[PDB]
């Protein structure tokens, strides 16, 4: 079906006529929307053996870190010995359906400290005594990656949006609900670390294949790419008169902001260059400020119009999962008494079929048009409001 | 027994390579205008029959079945030897009457061209004039040499006679004087006598008195006037200072100009660097001009179609005012006689053809002087820049590995490491004016090198007439008559020929850029091979290396690499092993069964297995990943002693482990440059208690998130003195370790990050340079970060050279008197955009 | 095997030409009056030789 644009008008006294509902359901609680409880993962703690204990013969270590983790979510410790108790299991750990149970040993310990957190059973100087530790910024960097995969992934890649995943646009995920402390509280107290360990994460999920290439990644999986990242980072005169092993990241930086600005060439290679691409300038400001180029191309406009197509397509698959549910949710996400049943909710015929308009309309509200761009931004929103108009009836 | 002969013959077979390297070494002095035919032939095949008496002595010393082989080949060349050397004696003849005149200069006539000609030789001889003739003022001044180096013909004599035929009646003496390359003394002499006075020395060349007696009759002339010399094409500098002694008295109000195309003889004048006067290329603009003054009339867009290629074009030759010249005079006999098309056969052409054409190769005989006035042992060097593509920039490193594995170094003083003697030759060639550098690596060295293109194609075709090296390009797709003879092969671009069938005998091969590799190509066959280079490619293949054995250099950078066989040590004589850029993590044990290396580019990533202290030879490593180690491994790295450079990071030791391999780089007496890398900590490694090396000049440190608590006390002035770069990063800040810095001799390159400005909060604070007045005599390079320098450590007269300054400055002292700037210090010191802190 | 060492004497005939032809090329420029006359014959026996 060729879907024409829903074109609608989000306006005042209309922002709440959906929101409302928004507000209270089970889906958005632990999202925002562009136009812009503590039960729920109990139960999860205590179902945390469900299958466990059928496979225990080697299998044995899961079950003995599983009880000591159920016994550390509901005993209550001061914080300065809460740390060294569930660090014990965190530092002990070092490695196919063994790392399954692996991940949510080490995903739902750390929740833990976020539900005390806010709680404010945690003090928040107590955190940050220790974010700052470097291990647990690489194990949380592996870890989010991890769990976004084994869940997620598979029904990510039917939909056709696998290669729509955006790792800067992680945390507005419902289940990944604990990670805005983590990056807002950092950024306002050490800024160089959370861009550092953004650059860390990205690497990792280059290697584990979230945008996987036959080519090396020259700017991440080493130090020294850092060394001069950082080095730029205090010191506002360093790229007009740049130094060795500095010119080199420039000319892969310019090559593939060519390749970027080209139309024919492949589109997947494409959307590989726009990950990191993406990720450097967030992370480091003013590092492919080409001053001249970029206004003769539009670029400055063409990289936020590409970025928020990604926003909506999270939104529309966060819908897709949303529907059918009504497990596509993920494994160990929602437990079996707070599952969703089958039946039809009168709710949704008022605030997400009509939500789906607003949704288009704001996507094509602002968004410039280019034949680079269309093979980018119109295309795949063409194509995905297609896919959107012949699922909600049935 | 059977050995026994073999290895007698062996020497006299080596003597005869000495005496045939003898004989073609004194026969390529001669250029190949006065070298008759037939002499010309006899070397030909001389050359011929000594390559096969190098491969088979060299194949007799990597062997000791065999014997038998090795036999019949040395027996069938001497018979070779034997029947080529009366086809000389047959056919040769002397003709006492043959007496044809020696060749007149290529570059006289050039001397007699018009003046109104040469356009934008301006605001080049009037800065010429006032950076000598600024101290006429006051004609008292000592005397001094401004000498002038450039490369080909960029126009040395032309500038030379410029300004000298300005300033000329404000002088009582002078002379224009040139110097060929194998000069006469006496001539010279005599030259410069008839240009001062034509009457009393008018038959000046006809008496024959000696060295000495007209050396004391031309200072006697020189009393009590200002003679203003200049003496041009001087090579070779023992012959300069002849003359110099010559001009031995005090004279105020006169100098004296010199050119060459040497400047590692200029330095050998002015005693001072501001007294050399480099000239360079002309600019695109004044370059255009004068190309369309020749061909087009007065106007340039008539054509308006052509003029693209015009442009493409007049860039092939940079900004040599005799290369466009000779172009412009090629490209029009009357009136554009040809268009655009075999303009594009003629830009075609350069890079493999085009030197062999009619009134061209009266310019190039300007440009093989410098080639002949080579030494030997470097005449191999310079060909061997024809292997790379036309424009691609080359690192000075692959240059001497590559000769080095070759066998074009050597040497028996055993005071040599046999690198820098390599080094030596590559600073050698650019000196001489024949080769570009450009960039600095991190060796401290010069980076990479590039050729200019019309002496590229023309060394280019110097090494085709013989088998030196073979092309494979598309605009020229030819290939020798004779596949049996080549050596070299340097494919390119061209992906269509690339036929194996006859070369049994195949020296080195190297691809460039291309995907033909592999899959049209084997090198298994080549049952010999000195080097191999496939950079650039992408193969994942090389696990045939077993089958050979004579391997030297083995580049591999960039060529997606998943493994390399467990049985490479049978490559015992092997020089470079690059691996940077490859997919293997990984390496097999069979390394430690290799005997010799000295530099080993490996990746950190890359495992290391143990017994590395075997390669006591190994000279240079780069990039060691230092992770998970245990103390003996740690501890075989001070055994081996013959480092110069080595680079190191890691993660994962941060033990007593760094003490204990603290002390063991003590234990190495060679090193020049070292730096270490490791994140976001204090340093754990280094103690106030270890003896330095005596040798280092660079020391840098790359990591910027870890730190030192304060500046080391082992680095004083007394150890290492031979410091041209710092690179230090440090916890805390002292207005003392910079009055300490500033006690060392050279130190060239600073750069200094204060961690707790730009980590804790803190202000940046003003250091203050008490002790001493200058503490600064060369550094050109200084950089402060997070820490305030302010221009008044000192008036102008400390840091005579210092080209480049970075500091933190905050906003607060705007209103303060502790930034008292405005006045011009001794350096280019105008130039800089301060950081500043509100 | 016996068209292999026929093939191996034919480029040194090829190179004995090329001196031929040098030595040819020498002795033609000069006039035949300095020429003596033993050179004379010893060039026409070698011309005579080229062509076989
Ligand atoms: N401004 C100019 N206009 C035209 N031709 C020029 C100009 N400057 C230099 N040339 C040409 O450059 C050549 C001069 O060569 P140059 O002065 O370098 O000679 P040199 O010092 O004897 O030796 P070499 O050429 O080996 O350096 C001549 O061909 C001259 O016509």
């Amino acid at each position: 079906v060729n879907f024409p644009f829903p074109k609608k008008m989000i306006t005042e006294s209309n922002s709440k006529d959906i929101r409302e509902y928004l507000a209270s359901t089970f889906p958005f609680e632990q999202q925002s929307t562009i136009l812009d409880q503590l039960k729920f993962r109990q139960e999860n703690l205590a179902e945390l053996k469900d299958q466990i204990i059928l496979s225990l013969g080697n299998w044995q270590k899961l079950l003995d870190y599983t009880n000591k983790l159920d016994e550390l979510s509901n005993t209550k410790i001061s914080p300065e010995e809460f740390i060294e108790e569930i660090q014990k299991v965190l530092y002990k750990v070092k490695l196919k359906l063994y790392s399954q149970f692996n991940l949510s040993i080490q995903d739902f310990a750390l929740q833990i400290i976020h539900s005390k957190y806010k709680s404010n059973q945690i003090s928040q100087n107590d955190l940050l005594k220790l974010i700052t530790e470097d291990e647990m910024l690489k194990i949380l960097a592996k870890t989010k990656v991890l769990t976004y995969k084994m869940k997620y992934f598979d029904s990510a890649s039917k939909m056709g949006i696998n290669k729509y995943i955006s790792t800067e646009m992680m945390d507005l995920d419902w289940q990944f609900s604990h990670y805005k402390t983590f990056n807002d509280a950092l950024k306002k107290n050490k800024a160089s670390d959370s861009s550092y360990l953004g650059w860390l994460t990205h690497g990792y999920s280059i290697k584990y294949g979230l945008s996987p290439n036959n080519e090396r990644s020259m700017f991440f999986q080493d130090g020294r790419k850092y060394a001069e990242l950082y080095a730029f980072s205090k010191s506002p005169h360093r790229k007009i008169i740049p130094g060795e092993h500095l010119k080199d990241l420039l000319a892969k930086i310019n090559k593939s902001k060519g390749i970027f600005l080209d139309q024919n060439a492949l589109l997947d290679k494409r959307i590989y260059a726009f990950h990191e691409l993406n990720t450097l300038e967030t992370h480091f400001p003013g590092i492919t400020s080409s001053f001249t180029d970029d206004l003769k191309s539009n670029y400055r406009k063409k990289m936020e119009s590409v970025s928020l197509t990604c926003q909506v397509l999270q939104e529309i698959g966060n819908i897709h999962r949303f529907i059918e549910s009504k497990t596509e949710y993920g494994l160990f996400s929602i437990p079996k008494i707070f599952s969703i049943p089958i039946d039809y909710k009168h709710g949704e015929k008022e605030n997400l079929v009509s939500y789906v308009d607003f949704l288009y309309s704001t996507a094509h509200e602002r968004i410039l048009q280019d034949n680079s761009i269309n093979q980018l931004c119109l295309d795949p929103l063409q194509e995905s409001l297609n896919r959107i108009k012949s699922n909600i009836p049935v | 027994t059977l050995e026994k002969k073999v290895r007698k013959g062996i020497e006299s077979l080596i003597t005869e390579l000495k005496l045939m390297q003898a004989v073609l070494s004194k026969v390529s002095k001669v250029p190949a205008d006065q070298l008759d035919e037939g002499v010309k032939i006899w070397a030909g095949n001389v050359k011929e029959l000594s390559y096969q008496m190098e491969d088979i002595v060299d194949a007799f010393m990597v062997r000791v079945k065999d014997l038998h082989r090795i036999s019949a080949a040395l027996e069938e060349v001497v018979l070779q030897a034997k029947q080529l050397a009366e086809l000389r004696q047959r056919y040769e003849q002397e003709m006492r009457d043959t007496s044809a005149n020696t060749s007149v200069d290529p570059r006289m006539m050039a001397l007699y061209t018009d003046v109104t000609e040469l356009v934008g030789i301006e605001e080049t001889r009037d800065k010429l004039i006032n950076m000598l003739t600024e101290g006429d003022d006051w004609s008292k001044h000592p005397l001094k040499t401004i000498s002038i180096v450039g490369f080909g013909g960029l126009g040395k004599t032309t500038l030379a006679k410029a300004a000298y035929d300005k300033i000329k009646v404000q002088f009582d003496c002078g002379a224009f004087v040139s110097v060929s390359r194998n000069p006469e003394m006496k001539k010279v002499l005599k030259d410069i006598l008839y240009g001062l006075d034509k009457v009393k020395y008018e038959n000046i060349h006809n008496a024959a008195r000696d060295e000495k007696y007209l050396i004391d009759d031309i200072i006697e002339f020189l009393n009590d006037k200002r003679y203003l010399i200049v003496i041009d094409d001087i090579w070779n500098e023992k012959a300069w200072e002849l003359i110099k002694c010559a001009f031995s008295k005090k004279s105020p109000g006169s100098r004296l100009i010199t050119t060459t195309r040497n400047v590692s003889v200029s330095e050998a004048c002015c005693s001072s660097e501001d007294d050399i006067y480099r000239m360079e290329p002309l600019s695109n603009d004044v370059s255009r001009t004068l190309f369309c003054k020749r061909i087009f009339s007065q106007e340039e867009g008539c054509p308006q179609e052509l003029l693209k290629v015009s442009e493409e074009i007049l860039k092939k030759c940079g900004g040599v005012p005799l290369a466009i010249i000779t172009i412009a005079s090629l490209l029009a006999n009357k009136g554009h006689i040809k268009a655009k098309d075999e303009w594009y056969a003629l830009l075609s052409s350069i890079g493999h053809g085009l030197t062999k054409n009619r009134s061209l190769e009266q310019m190039k005989k300007i440009l093989l002087f410098s080639y002949y006035d080579l030494p030997s042992y470097l005449k191999p060097c310079l060909l061997y820049l024809s292997i790379f593509p036309e424009d691609r920039e080359i690192r000075r490193a692959r240059l001497i590995w590559r000769w080095i594995s070759e066998g074009f170094v050597y040497s028996e003083k055993q005071d040599i490491s046999l690198y820098e003697l390599g080094d030596s030759y590559f600073n050698e060639l650019v000196n001489r004016s024949m080769i570009q550098p450009i960039g600095i690596d991190d060796e401290g060295k010069v980076k990479a090198c590039r050729v200019h293109d019309m002496v590229l194609d023309l060394i280019c075709s110097l090494s085709s007439e013989e088998n030196f090296v073979t092309i494979l390009d598309d605009p020229r797709r030819k290939m020798p008559n004779s596949e049996s003879k080549v050596r070299r092969l340097s494919i390119q671009n061209s992906k269509i020929d690339v036929d194996t069938t006859r070369m049994e005998h195949m020296r080195s091969v190297t691809v460039f850029s291309d995907n033909v590799v592999g899959k049209v190509l084997d090198i298994s066959r080549f049952k010999v091979l000195r080097v191999l280079d496939l950079e650039g490619c992408h193969v994942s293949d090389v696990g045939y290396v077993g089958n050979l054995l004579h391997l030297r250099y083995l580049g591999l950078k960039g060529t997606h690499v998943k493994d390399l066989p467990m049985e490479i040590g049978k490559l015992q004589f092997l020089l470079t092993l690059d691996l940077r850029g490859t997919k293997i993590e990984v390496l097999p044990w069979s390394v430690v069964q290799l005997r010799r290396l000295m530099c080993l580019y490996v990746d950190y990533g890359m495992k290391l297995p143990s017994g590395i202290g075997n390669l006591t030879f190994l000279e240079v490593l780069d990039d060691l990943g230092l992770s998970d180690v245990d103390l003996d491994f740690v501890k075989e790295l001070g055994r081996l002693t013959k480092l110069r450079v080595l680079r190191l990071d890691f993660h994962g030791f941060d033990q007593s482990m760094g003490k204990a391999l603290e002390e063991s780089i003590s234990n190495m007496y060679k090193l020049d440059s070292l730096d270490v890398f490791v994140n976001r900590g204090l340093i754990n490694c280094l103690s106030e208690h270890w003896v330095p090396p005596p040798r280092l000049c660079r020391l840098a440190f790359p990591s910027k998130r870890s730190w030192f608590k304060t500046l080391p006390s082992w680095i004083n002035p007394s150890s290492l003195p031979l410091l041209s770069y710092l690179d230090i990063t440090l916890f805390e800040v002292r207005s003392e370790d910079i009055q300490l810095l500033g006690t060392l001799p050279a130190l060239v390159y600073l750069e200094i990050w204060n961690y707790s400005v730009f980590e804790e909060a803190h202000e940046v604070e003003a250091p203050v340079l008490s002790s001493g007045a200058a503490l600064f005599p060369c550094a050109t390079e200084c950089r402060f970060i997070g820490i305030g320098a302010v221009p008044s450590m000192f008036p102008q007269g400390a840091a005579p050279r210092l080209k480049r300054l970075w500091f933190t400055f905050p906003a607060k002292w705007i209103s303060s008197e502790n930034i008292g700037l405005g006045m011009r210090h001794l350096p280019s010191l105008q130039r800089v955009v301060v950081d500043v802190i509100s």
